[PDB]
RNA sequence: AGGGGAUCGAAGAUGAUCAGAUACCGUCGUAGUCUUAACCAUAAACUAUGCCGACUAGGGAUCGGGUGGUGUUUUUUUAAUGACCCACUCGGCACCUUACGAGAAAUCAAAGUCUUUGGGUUCUGGGGGGAGUAUGGUCGCAAGGCUGAAACUUAAAGGAAUUG
């Protein structure tokens, strides 16, 4: 049975840019869903998605660039200490120039940077690069 | 995916299996068991006087051939008696 | 290692078959693993059918064959029948001729 | 990839596969990049002067080299009818 | 058994690559050829080389030998190269089948016209 | 005298490409040593390496020569070369050419601000090898290059000045364990960070402009 | 392949895939207005059945099920939608 | 960026046509191939002979495009090949390989048969594959003369034709030599059903 | 020696050890 | 504990073989093998590969189901049936080919999507012997099942592949 429905719509994006493919249409979207992708949209690793509306839960197509190494998602959403966000971007992402630890905080699902500039912090979504 | 449980609240469970396993540790265990205090000559301290009961000509293992002197000890906090080598050329001739 | 994916020989799907006799050896061996000969030939033999026809009632007759299916226990199909013994490779082959 | 100031710094900013914009890099061996000429009025082919794609090795042992390029070439001008985008 | 070894058929094919105008389908004269153009150290070793190279010699003329081949043979076939005098538009019309006359429909204009069906 | 069999080496020689970043750009096939001496003369050897293997025969044992050789400036070009030969000096020769052939590039980086010359690398790269896994990590500068001796100086002549390394599986099989930390190194310039998105025009190659200037006769 | 719509896939290659893997999943059974001329009123019919549907007035039988779509009986005649 | 009189013509298709070139393969059908067109019934799957003629242009376009014409080399060691292709290579620039292919043509420079092309021209990649596989070795765009079943693997621009045997494949390279001799070329204007005759690229007998 | 010998090795091994606890019980 | 007890046949006895031959081969044949009512709970009980969920690649066969066709065949008067042929589609038992990918390899559509390390969950292992032994508990009529140590010893034991 479907744990996390984040899980499935990263790692189905991953396995189409690996095989080299253009588009993922994945199932069945969510609210974080949504957000999560409009984040890595924001900071280019994917162009335009789109909702189509079974009267269900939902189906996406993410039309991906080819500038996406990973995007993954933190099992468990970690609480997160604000000062302990340092600790995660360093487990996790390639250098300290660029990538992100994205995150949902009581603000707003956020990449860690954004978080950092608005002062909040939380529990700990995925992540891309 | 496989191992372990992933769960935020499955902590117990992974302290308890930790617990469980640690006592594969040949090291732990003999810790937590008092090994040391319990059988091995000395108390588990670093070395123990004892007296001279005999001396020995241990011969030594293959590929050697050769006679090893030693000295059966009775060790003086213990009465567990012990047979220890004497070590260089000649110093057996130092003992009785 | 594991040498064959058929492991000993051929069975996917059902954990138990049922030992068939050795024709050579009486031997038990599972019924899937058991190469099987369908041995085949004519009542007479080679030079005999010349004679067989001759001494005999009716226009050449009609003749019949006799069909044996043969049960060997692989030690048996090995150290006779079907056998050789082949490369990594050749070993793969299903195919009979 | 610049610097403290301005200043480019580190060598060699590598190709890309006009087909999936990965990095084609020095060892990829299996990796190719088509001259396409251009042609004028009554069918001169125009010697020096190409249009031109890059795929990468990686694209190309895959089998997708031919479809890509089908694409490409057509979305460019190179190609009527042929690749279709929807299956 | 009289199998050559491979030094004598490796002069062979090498002067039959860079000689075969002058050489002949001659032994005695071929045998002598040899002396004048290449060195070898015994007798025995150049005639064996050269009954050889004559051999070699001997059924090219009847068609080619692989292994040798001295631009002069690629070009023989080069020029020796045309044919026809037929083709394969006669008579009549082009036999299509159903669909083959609908790609044609479908995309360009005139063309001969020809039905057939066929089943299992 | 050299006297080149490759359009690519006849061109070098012919003083129309200056520079491997060309040849890497265009990612062609290098088949002549003597390309990468004229267009790199800076190199320095180093033996790695050298074990004795052995190979039972029909008639003997071979027991011939391996060695491993590492080849670089300390400027952003390496090569690692394994060859073995039955004399110790021929596995050398040999193993330096090879060497020259794998010659391939570094992409090194800051740490993190920009200041003066990349000091580390762009990003973390892990290169495996049979069981050896070479874990490379950006350093602040001055942290020195945190590795095994051997690791260290190929890391050195590839001219890398500070970087973390983990290791993992037996790396006491030093073939395994440079030939993946040969690897990593070699992986930086196949990681696309958001600095190298920017579309770049597709350079014409070499083998075309001076098609007449190369070519045989 | 590597690249293509799957927005707006076509009509046939959607037609032929399963009833639950079309882009927007639907149902490929159907209604009919069903009469046998002994009558003068028509009866509406699913596709599938599983029950045997019996006429207006009539003691009948129309269709009998199946293992899918009903099998209509004798002579009759229909309509979709 | 089209051409205008490029488009197919009406005696190209009759050409094509006679020489069976449409006519796919049967139930093997790979699934890297859209140059299908409709199922004929029993087997045989009709190939969009406009894609055809519409790659071919687009093979002829990279082909003339080679700053010396000569390294361009056609394989086949098919015999339905040898012929045609040698009479290709003879029309125009390219170096041709006929029969035997040899192994390390592509790497390995100490080889006698060592070319170093800038593109390969090959008529069957199942029979010619050590072509395909060796010039991927060593960064060699690949034009080549595929079928309904033929792999794709490793090579660019998939001429779709039908190498069952025949004409075709003659038909096609005599139209590919055609092709890239009215580019920058030693021809004509228009229609110009060109001298050559078609027939001369063909496997002969018996 | 074959393991499954030697596991009836100890299996009698373990029946005798049985029987001469038993003489104290 | 009853019934059954043709067959084959632990044990036992025998003929031979052998230096010996408690065996292998041959003979006799007790228990057993079959069945009822109770026990026992272990097998290389094996795919030496936990379960649910997602994704990632090609191909021809085949079992069950369903849908489609102015398909073939059965003759009667055409159908209706039925078996068969083609396309498709769920779900099976498997094989083929590749490998992007994984592995120490043998290999593997999972043993992949892992140092670019997190979908959920169960279970077991931590050098080799000592040893599945001692001990206690518990189950069993028994044989034995489950649970299950240490002292001591030891530099290897082990896996896959290569050449001999
Ligand atoms: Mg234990
Ligand atoms: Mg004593
Ligand atoms: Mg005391
Ligand atoms: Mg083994
Ligand atoms: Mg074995
Ligand atoms: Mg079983
Ligand atoms: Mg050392
Ligand atoms: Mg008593
Ligand atoms: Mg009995
Ligand atoms: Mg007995
Ligand atoms: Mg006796
Ligand atoms: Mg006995
Ligand atoms: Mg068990
Ligand atoms: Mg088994
Ligand atoms: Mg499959
Ligand atoms: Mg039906
Ligand atoms: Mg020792
Ligand atoms: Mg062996
Ligand atoms: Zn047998
Ligand atoms: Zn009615």
């Amino acid at each position: 049975t479907r744990s996390s429905v984040l899980a499935d719509a990263l790692n189905a994006i991953n396995n189409a840019e690996k095989t080299g493919k253009r588009q993922v249409l994945i199932r069945p979207s969510s609210k974080v869903i949504i957000k999560f992708l409009q984040v890595m949209q924001k900071h280019g690793y994917i162009g335009e998605f789109e909702y189509i509306d079974d009267h269900r839960s939902g189906k996406i197509v993410v039309q991906l660039n080819g500038r996406l190494n990973k995007c993954g998602v933190i099992s468990p959403r970690f609480n997160v200490k604000i000062g302990d966000i340092e600790k995660w971007t360093a487990n996790l992402l390639p250098a300290r120039q660029f990538g992100y630890v994205i995150l949902t905080t009581s603000a707003g699902i956020m990449d860690h940077e954004e978080a950092r500039r608005k002062h909040v912090s939380g529990k700990i979504l995925g992540f891309v690069y | 995916g496989k191992g372990k449980p992933r769960g935020l609240n499955s902590a117990r469970k992974l302290r308890v299996h930790r617990r469980n396993n640690r006592w594969a540790e040949n090291n732990y265990k003999k810790r937590l068991l008092g090994t040391a205090f319990k059988s091995s000559p000395f108390g588990g301290s670093s070395h123990a006087k004892g007296i001279v009961l005999e001396k020995l000509g241990i011969e030594s293992k293959q590929p050697n051939s050769a006679i090893r002197k030693c000295v059966r000890v009775q060790l003086i906090k213990n009465g567990k008696k012990v047979t220890a080598f004497v070590p260089n050329d000649g110093c057996l001739n130092f003992v009785d | 290692p594991k040498k064959r994916a058929s492991n000993g020989r051929n069975k996917k799907g059902r954990g138990h078959v049922k030992p068939v006799r050795c024709v050579n050896c009486s031997k038990s061996i599972p019924k899937d693993k058991a190469i099987k000969r369908m041995a085949i030939r004519n009542i007479v033999e080679a030079a005999a059918v010349r004679d067989l026809s001759e001494a005999s009632v009716y226009p050449e007759y009609a003749l019949p064959k006799t069909y044996n299916k043969l049960h060997y226990c692989v030690s048996c199909a090995i150290h006779a029948r079907i056998v050789r013994v082949r490369s990594r490779e050749d070993r793969k082959n299903r195919a009979p001729p | 990839m610049e610097n403290d100031k301005g200043q480019l710094v580190e060598l060699y900013v590598p190709r890309k596969c006009s087909a999936t914009n990965r990095i084609i890099k020095a060892d990829d061996h299996a990796s190719v990049q088509i001259n396409v000429a251009k042609v004028d009025e009554e069918g001169r082919a125009i010697p020096g002067e190409y249009v031109t794609y890059a795929l990468s090795g990686y694209v190309r042992s895959r089998g997708e080299s031919d479809d890509s390029l089908n694409r490409l070439a057509q979305n460019d001008g190179l190609l009527k009818n042929v690749w279709s985008y929807s299956r | 058994g009289r199998v050559r070894t491979k030094t004598v058929k490796r002069a062979s094919k090498a002067l039959i690559e860079r000689y075969y105008p002058k050489l002949t389908l001659d032994f005695q004269t071929n045998k002598r050829l040899c002396d004048e153009i290449a060195t070898i150290q015994s007798k025995r070793l150049r005639n064996k080389i050269a009954g050889y190279t004559t051999h070699l010699m001997k059924r090219i003329q009847k068609g080619p030998v692989r292994g040798i081949s001295f631009k002069l043979q690629e070009e023989e076939r080069e020029r020796k190269d045309q044919y026809v005098p037929e083709v394969s538009r006669s008579n009549g019309v082009l036999n299509v089948d159903n669909q083959t006359s609908d790609l044609v429909k479908s995309l360009g204009l005139k063309l001969p016209l020809s039905v057939i069906n066929v089943s299992a | 005298g050299w006297v080149p069999v490759t359009k690519l080496g006849r061109l070098v020689k012919a003083g129309k490409i200056t520079t491997i970043e060309e040849i890497f750009l265009h990612s062609l096939p290098v088949k002549e040593f003597q390309i990468i001496d004229t267009l790199l003369p800076g190199l320095q050897d180093e033996v790695m390496n050298i074990k004795p293997v052995q190979k039972q025969t029909r008639a003997g044992q071979r027991t011939r020569f391996k060695a491993v050789v590492v080849v670089g400036d300390s400027n952003g070009h390496v090569g690692l070369g394994i060859k073995t030969a039955k004399e110790v000096a021929g596995a050398i020769r040999a193993g330096i050419i090879i060497a020259k052939l794998s010659v391939i590039p570094i992409r090194r980086g800051y740490w993190g601000t920009n200041l003066g010359q990349p000091h580390s690398l762009a990003t973390k790269t892990t290169g495996k090898c049979g069981s050896v896994t070479v874990r490379l990590i950006p350093a602040p500068r001055g942290s020195g290059i945190v590795a095994s001796p051997a690791v260290k100086k190929l890391l050195q002549l590839a001219g890398v000045e500070d970087v973390y390394t983990q290791s993992n599986g037996k790396t006491r099989t030093l073939e395994n364990t440079l030939k993946a930390a040969f690897v990593a190194i070699g992986n930086t310039y196949g990681f696309l960070t958001p600095n190298l998105w920017a579309e770049q025009p597709l350079p014409v190659s070499p083998l075309d402009i001076y098609s007449d200037e190369a070519s045989a006769q | 392949v590597l690249v293509q719509d799957l927005l707006h896939p076509t009509a046939a290659s959607e037609a032929r895939k399963h009833k639950l893997k079309t882009l927007v999943q639907g149902p490929r059974s159907y209604f009919l207005d069903v009469k046998c001329p002994g009558c003068l009123n028509i009866t509406t019919v699913f596709s599938h059945a599983q029950t045997a549907v019996t006429c207006e007035s009539c003691s009948t039988i129309l269709c009998t099920p199946t293992g899918g779509k009903a099998k209509l009986s004798e002579g009759t005649s229909f309509r979709r939608k | 960026s089209l051409p205008a009189t490029f488009d197919l013509t009406p005696e190209d298709a009759q050409l094509l046509l006679a020489a069976n070139t449409h006519l796919g393969a049967r139930n093997v059908q790979v699934h890297q191939e859209p140059y299908v067109f409709n199922a004929r019934p029993d087997g045989v799957h009709v190939i969009n002979v406009g894609k055809t003629w519409e790659k071919l242009v687009l093979a002829a376009r990279i082909i003339a495009a080679i700053p010396n014409p000569e390294d361009v080399v056609a394989i086949s060691s098919r015999t339905f090949g040898q012929r045609a292709v040698l009479k290709f290579a003879a029309h125009t620039g390219a170096t041709p390989i006929a029969g035997r292919f040899t192994p390390g043509s592509f790497t390995n420079y100490i080889t006698r048969s060592f070319k170093e092309p800038r593109l390969v021209i090959v008529t069957d990649p199942r029979s010619d594959a050590q072509a395909i596989k060796e010039a991927s070795y060593v960064n060699i765009p690949v034009i080549a003369l595929t079928d309904l079943d033929s792999p794709s693997e490793f090579v660019d621009v998939a001429i779709p034709c039908n190498n069952r045997g025949k004409h075709s494949i003659g038909l096609i390279w005599y139209l590919l030599a055609r092709e890239v001799l009215r580019l920058r070329g030693a021809l004509v204007d228009r229609t110009q059903p060109w001298s050559i005759m078609p027939d001369l690229y063909f496997y002969r007998d018996p | 020696m074959r393991a499954k010998w030697r596991k009836k090795r100890t299996r009698r091994l373990k029946r005798k050890r049985r029987k001469v606890r038993a003489r104290s019980k």
